[PDB]
């Protein structure tokens, strides 16, 4: 069940991140607005940067540096 | 960062103690065998020292018998220096 | 008190690295490399990093300098501070600093690279279910597989014992 | 004899005593009498952290037990 | 005789020759091995059921499967 | 490209720079060689935490024991060198001349 | 220097060399250099002059700093495609900096300066074991990563090593220098023929290892350092003189004899390509480093120096020695002319 | 309530310490025919608070290192008392035993740095001496260490302090505790251990607190007692009790014995203690193996 | 070049059973027990097609079955269940050992009633 | 020279500590399991050549994967671009907390 949960959190999260793209590029030049930067269409696994950018600080450093530095 | 924190508070309260306190007014070769030896047993050291991390596998007889060897090769080791009036003065 | 504190650490690891480089004293360069090895161990367990670094600290920072020390404090003494130390290190601070400027301020600086310019939170591991810490048993390998290498190495440290005090005048 | 020197001994114990207490004191107090969540691998890391994000406040102690069903 | 010559390094060798000897014959080798492979540390996943297989029930209740059962019979 | 990286290599480009010019003492070349083995050492160690390369981890601690004692034949050879002479110069050694 | 001792210490020169030839794994390989180095620096220092002590401090500092940065140049090819095995490797800056640092190794010209300093001051036993098993031991890491190499590193390499080998060598005065310059000279060939065809390298290193057995199996033969005694050695026993003849001349590379051999095959498959000025500048320095060899050669046993007396006292006494396997070895090493179709030994 | 954490933690170390001092002066007194000090305030603790201002009061190398040798011992003495699990430890470490003897490694470093410090004496030839029979133990101590936790699994000591609640380890092991004691003895470099200088203050309050480090880690090490939960302060009690009792009766050691003779040191350390270690350790190893029972690593 | 496609929230609108870890914790025989014979097909799904945006479905599956479970806990027998998280609650990292009691009568409950 | 010990006397004493997709202790993968699992299979049965040639699609995909250099890359051109127009000043962000 947390399996279950965290995928379908991880992709409400790229859901959203698509929806920040799209807003976001709308001048670029280039800039297919969903690149994959691989070549083969499969499920990769996602980065932390594609899961959580433009967060500035709290919830990187809680969901990354926490269990590093916590306890 | 807790750590960090700890270690902060630790050295700024040294500091001020070494403040109040500073502010308010030809060798033997016999020696060397020592430090290499040590050494190089704390490395024999670093070798066995995964162990107890390690003794939930399978193959368990491999683990004891690599285990044994690694013993029985610092065993050696001691018995050659001993024998061979090595940590003697 | 931001974001790129991994970069900083290893700024400062520079900084030390540098500030032996130098060629000084050899005990001030035993100090630099001490807290050197400090700021290191301080990197690889900020990056979690909860086994393997502060394991080996005790045999580098454990077993290391202080036979460093032993055998640099019954050789010498170096009783005189030359102007060389000082230039160098600050032409290894200037080197640090500009290195500092062209990446924060910039994008890329590439030896032969491409240094993309960010502070490194990502790349990381999506949290994923490990439950056994890694490094634990990675390190706690060798022993339903490692054969070879532990005879090996058990080799060359029985070896090493009887090379030293061979030519320490064995027996 | 010993009867002179036990209460300083005592004094000292009460100086070795008070540090343990004091911290299990701030324990219980820093989560409302609950102990702090031991978190030591991912997957402790990553219960905690599901367990600080379905509680609403963004702190794991409150732990909202089966009233959120229906 | 052999033994106040040198003491502590024969009970040494005394003792360390019997830690040797002493995996040779023991009643609980195969058990010791048996209970460290029998604890599930990676994940079972399923697969496609089978082609009739005489193992492998379905509720894991059903006690048809190889299962241990002298983990609580000492 | 993981940024750290950049600076842990010039940090290995000065380590190398310090263990190769060196105008007194052997210990310091040798303290700065020891430093390289700590750059290389943190630098796969890096790589196999951020890469979760965990199947052969051997690396680190292996090349620290063996570099280690490396480290002790130098300082062997250093202790035999101060004592066939006065001092441990870079000097010194212009006999068996080339 | 228990005999006990030393065969121990053989057995973990013969073992370092080994685990560099077997292992497929990277780790292995370095820790064979490494402790190929521990096991060769007590070989040295057998007595206790300084002059062992500094040629061993020498010898540490290289293969220190080679082992160094050969572990440097496989971190950053795991750092790029990461895979340990002894393969085509995916990086110039890393290949760049192994073939450095087995330049290193072996020595080339930016890394010949501690050669003729380490083979002096020790024994020549010791000079022996460290030139046949120290060349013998980068040739199988070669052999086995040619495919990923630019080749105008080792050309450099090769070219400025023989040609070095060819103008360091007329003026010196000891045989330790001579055999040490002649070294370098052929790891520099040895080295040349690798990305086009390492059957060539690996009989060549054949044909110089046996050669080198021989040369420094006739110095145990005579306590000798200088031109001198091996004059006086002529005054005192003939045949050595015309081993040191056929063999010095087998050391020149002449078509009647068997050291022609190496040469004349490297040239035929290094001119089957198309380019012609390299390797007749190469075989021109072949030349030219001969004239020490002749030289030499002429001081021993073709020209007569003078001697002193007390050798009619050494006449009663026997040249009692006894050799590790000398005639073989040198009847090997000379008369091998047609045995050209045994190059199809290697696959 | 963090940094009220650390205030809770580093501010008793200094009443700590000085009552030791004044608790290890009237012990010697008892084991000596001295009652005293008892004249100047009740039952001298104005004595050990007049000392240390005293010593700060009665004060007149290479500034920088000679600054770095104290400056390390008291910070290593400061933030080495963390994954003390006296019933909550302060922050729970994965790994703390290493932790410890890192930092006793350390406090070599700190004793080498002022013995180049005592400025180019014989009394620096002695401190090298010193040096190395400090470092002539943290072999035996490491390899004891690492037997007995081969009995508990992993670091991470909340899992000893459930191992050790059924029965002590004094059992399991009593010669190799012994063993370690020793090995505790020669580290802590006190009587009959000895010997070999500014600040005396500062270096005193370091020695000593690494004494109360290894004593209450020794006490936390081979005995224990029955934990009941959410009350921690009947296992702090308890656990005080027999920390105070075994420091009482490591300065009884400390009292009574003579020293030893340097190469008396040595031989009996390597030939003497070291094939043991070994013997030992390797039957640590052969046991569970045998007996079937591994400790449960999570 | 390759472009993906990703699912939108067209099916990420879905409630969660959104309680704390403890307590699912000290459900872990019974939840495992009458439920997750079907989660398994999502397990199957996942480890022979491992993409997610795949078995999305059978994630609301195993969602709905949990939230049967916990309707069936809630309603049905008993009450001191609260009594037994509310008990294991505080003890660190959770084992089983803890709270035996409360556990046991947990036991007659279940078996009584159900 | 490479003798065939390892492949002749059968003691695979280094075909574990090669690359992955041996059995780990704890059976995990990393980053690019099924991207190693690929090129290996690309490149079993190729002299090395055709390889290169052939198994570049494989390989760029492999490196890419390992060092992510081309996705931080496009990472830092969203963050910069993010940089430029916020510094612009549009739209207070409801990517987080809102909507
Ligand atoms: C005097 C040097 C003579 C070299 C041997 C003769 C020779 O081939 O010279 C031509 C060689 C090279 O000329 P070449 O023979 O390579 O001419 C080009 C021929 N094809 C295109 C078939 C390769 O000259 C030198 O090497 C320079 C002297």
């Amino acid at each position: 069940l947390l399996q279950a949960e965290k995928d379908r959190r991880v992709l409400q999260m790229l859901r959203e991140n698509l929806e920040e793209e799209a807003t976001i590029m709308k001048d670029v030049p280039g800039w297919k607005v969903g690149e994959s930067v691989f070549h083969t269409t499969r499920w990769v696994t996602p980065m932390m940067g594609e899961l959580y950018g433009l967060r500035t600080g709290e919830e990187i450093l809680s969901s990354t540096y926490g269990f590093i530095w916590y306890t | 960062m807790n750590l960090m924190i700890t270690l902060l508070t630790n050295f700024t309260l040294a500091t001020l103690l070494v403040t109040i306190a500073f502010w308010l007014p030809p060798f033997s070769m016999k020696f060397f065998l020592v430090a290499i030896t040590f050494l190089l047993f704390d490395l024999e050291i670093a070798l066995l020292l995964p162990l107890p991390w390690a003794s939930q596998t399978t193959n368990l007889n491999t683990m004891l018998t690599m285990a044994l060897l690694l013993i029985f090769l610092l065993a050696v080791s001691l018995a050659y220096e001993w024998t061979q009036k090595g940590l003697e003065w | 008190m931001m974001t790129y504190i991994v970069f900083i650490l290893s700024i400062i690891f520079v900084m030390g690295f540098v500030g032996f480089s130098s060629k000084p004293s050899p005990i001030y360069g035993g100090l630099g490399l001490i807290v050197s090895g400090g700021v290191g161990c301080g990197i690889v367990l900020n990056f979690g990093g909860s086994f393997l670094g502060l394991m080996v600290f005790l045999i580098y920072l454990g077993g290391m300098m202080v036979v460093f020390g032993y055998t640099t404090a019954m050789a010498t003494e170096q009783y005189p501070s030359n102007k060389v130390v000082l230039g160098t290190f600050i032409t290894g601070l200037l080197m640090e600093f500009l290195m500092v400027y062209y990446v924060l301020k910039d994008k890329e600086v590439e030896i032969v690279f491409k240094f993309n310019g960010m502070g490194d939170w990502v790349i990381y591991d999506t949290g994923d279910s490990g439950f056994f810490s890694e490094e634990a048993m990675g390190i706690a390998a060798l022993y339903s597989y490692g054969t070879w290498l532990v005879i090996v190495t058990g080799w060359s440290l029985l070896i090493g014992v009887v090379v030293i005090m061979e030519i320490t005048r064995g027996n | 004899m010993w009867f002179e020197v036990l209460p300083g001994i005592a004094v000292m114990g009460v100086c070795l005593f008070i540090p343990g207490m004091a911290t299990a004191r701030i324990h219980r107090f820093s989560n409302g009498g609950r102990e702090k969540r031991v978190a030591h691998y991912s997957y402790q890391w990553y219960l905690m952290e599901r367990d600080r994000r379905v509680s609403g406040v963004n702190r794991y102690y409150v732990s909202k037990g089966l009233e959120n069903i229906d | 005789n052999v033994w106040a010559k040198e003491p502590v390094l024969v009970a040494s060798f005394a003792i360390a020759g019997l830690a040797v000897i002493l995996p040779t014959l023991s009643p609980y080798t195969k058990y010791s091995l048996m209970i460290n492979r029998a604890t599930p540390y990676n994940y079972p996943v399923p697969l496609r059921d089978d082609g009739n297989m005489p193992d492998v029930p379905s509720h894991p209740q059903d006690p048809q499967g190889p299962s241990l059962e002298w983990l609580k019979r000492l | 490209m993981s940024l750290v990286y950049m600076n842990i290599m010039m940090a290995f480009t000065v380590s190398l720079t310090g263990l190769l010019m060196y105008r007194s003492h052997l210990m310091s070349s040798l303290l700065c060689l020891e430093g390289m083995m700590l750059s290389l050492f943190i630098l796969a160690t890096l790589m196999i935490l951020n890469s979760h390369f965990t199947l052969a981890s051997m690396m680190p601690i292996i090349l620290l024991v063996f570099a280690a004692c490396e480290a002790a034949l130098g300082l062997s050879l250093l202790v035999m060198v101060s004592n066939t002479y006065g001092t441990d110069y870079v000097q010194n050694l212009n006999l068996l001349q080339c | 220097m228990n005999p006990i001792i030393l065969i121990i210490i053989l057995m973990t020169v013969m073992l370092g060399t080994i685990i560099v030839m077997i292992s497929t794994h990277w780790l292995l390989i370095w820790i064979g250099f490494e402790m190929n180095m521990l096991a060769i620096i007590p070989i040295m220092m057998k007595k206790h002059n300084p002059r062992a002590t500094e040629a061993s401090t020498k010898y540490f500092l290289t293969q220190s700093t080679a082992s160094m940065l050969l572990m440097m140049a496989i971190i950053i090819n795991l750092m790029f495609s990461g895979q340990w095995t002894v393969m085509k490797l995916f990086n110039p800056m890393a290949s760049m900096l192994m073939t450095m640092a087995l330049a290193m190794k072996l020595g080339m010209a930016p890394f010949h300066f501690w050669v003729p300093e380490v083979t002096q001051g020790i024994p020549l036993s010791s000079g022996l074991i460290l030139l046949t098993w120290q060349k013998l031991a980068p040739m199988s890491v070669l052999y086995q990563i040619l495919p990923s190499i630019n080749l105008d590193l080792i050309l450099t390499l090769s070219i400025l090593s023989i040609t070095i080998g060819g103008w360091g060598g007329l003026n010196q005065t000891q045989l330790r220098k001579i055999m040490a310059y002649s070294s370098i000279a052929h790891m520099g060939w040895m080295t040349a023929v690798l990305l086009y065809n390492p059957t060539m390298t690996l009989l060549n290193l054949i044909i110089y290892i046996i050669m080198t057995s021989t040369m420094f199996t006739l110095f145990m033969a005579n306590s000798t350092t200088t031109t001198l005694s091996l004059s006086h050695t002529w005054n005192k026993a003939p045949i050595m003189t015309i081993l040191v003849l056929i063999t010095l001349l087998s050391m020149g590379g002449l078509p009647p004899l068997s050291g022609f051999m190496p040469k004349w095959m490297i040239i035929q498959e290094m001119t089957k390509n198309d380019s012609i000025i390299l390797p007749t500048l190469m075989a021109i320095t072949a030349l030219l480093n001969l004239y020490f060899y002749m030289r030499l050669t002429y001081s021993t046993a073709l020209t007569m120096f003078p001697s002193t007396n007390n050798m009619k006292m050494k006449w009663q006494f026997p040249t009692t020695k006894r050799m590790t396997l000398l005639p073989t070895m040198t009847v090997l090493s000379t008369m091998l002319l047609p045995l050209t179709p045994i190059l199809s030994i290697l696959e | 309530m963090f940094m009220i954490n650390v205030l809770t933690l580093i501010i008793p170390i200094l009443l700590a310490v000085a009552f030791l001092t004044l608790v290890e002066r009237k012990v010697l007194g008892y084991m000596q025919f001295r009652k005293g000090p008892n004249v100047v305030g009740p039952y001298g603790l104005l004595q050990p608070i007049a000392d240390a201002i005293k010593l700060f009061i009665k004060e007149p190398s290479s500034i920088s290192m000679f600054i770095l040798a104290p400056i390390l011992a008291l910070t290593l003495a400061l933030t080495m008392w963390i994954p003390l699990p006296m019933p909550y430890p302060l922050i729970n470490m994965n790994l703390g035993v290493l932790f410890m003897l890192a930092m006793s490694s350390l406090a070599v470093y700190s004793i080498l740095w002022s013995g180049w410090a005592s400025n180019s004496k014989y009394a620096l030839i002695g401190a090298l001496r010193a040096v190395a029979q400090t470092i002539s133990y943290e072999v035996t101590l490491a390899i004891i260490l690492l037997s007995v936790l081969l009995m508990n699994g992993s670091f991470t000591l909340s899992t000893l302090i459930i191992t050790q609640e059924q029965v002590w380890l004094i059992f399991p092991a009593w010669p190799l505790a012994m063993m370690w004691f020793i090995s505790t003895l020669a580290e802590t470099n006190r009587a009959p251990f000895d010997l070999t200088a500014g600040p005396f203050a500062l270096f005193f309050m370091a020695e000593y607190a690494n004494i109360i480090m290894m004593n209450i880690f020794t006490t936390t090490l081979f005995l224990g007692a029955f934990h009941n939960p959410y009350m921690p302060e009947l296992y702090t009690i308890n656990f005080t009790i027999k920390s105070l009792l075994l420091s009482i009766t490591f300065l009884w050691i400390r009292a009574s014995y003579p020293r030893f003779r340097y190469d008396q040191l040595m031989h009996l350390l390597w030939k003497n203690f070291l094939p043991l270690t070994l013997a030992l350790c390797m039957w640590h190893v052969s046991l569970p193996i045998l007996l079937s029972s591994i400790p449960p690593q999570t | 070049p390759g472009i993906v496609e990703l699912p939108s929230l067209e099916d990420l609108k879905v409630q969660e059973v959104k309680v704390s870890s403890s307590v699912l914790k000290a459900a872990a025989h019974h939840y495992g027990a009458q439920c997750d014979k079907p989660n398994k097909e999502f397990m199957l799904c996942r480890w022979e097609e491992k993409d997610p945006r795949r078995c999305l479905e059978e994630g609301k599956l195993v969602n709905q079955c949990a939230l049967e479970f916990f309707r069936q806990i809630k309603r049905h027998c008993a009450e001191p269940f609260t009594e037994y998280w509310t008990c294991i609650d505080y003890s660190g990292l959770q084992l089983f050992r803890r709270c035996r009691k409360e556990q046991a009568q947990f036991d007659k409950c279940v078996l009584d009633k159900l | 020279p490479f003798f065939d010990v390892q492949k002749k006397l059968g003691v695979d004493l280094d075909h574990w500590m090669t690359i992955q997709s041996a059995e780990q202790p704890h059976r995990i993968p990393a980053r690019c399991h099924a991207f190693e699992k690929e090129w290996i299979e690309c490149a079993h049965g190729i002299g090395s050549i055709r390889a290169e040639k052939e198994c570049k699609i494989e390989f760029e995909d492999f490196r890419e994967c390992l060092l992510r250099q081309k996705t931080m890359k496009r990472l830092n051109a969203i963050k910069r671009q993010r940089d430029k127009l916020i510094k612009e000043g549009k739209y207070t962000p409801p990517p987080h907390h809102s909507g």
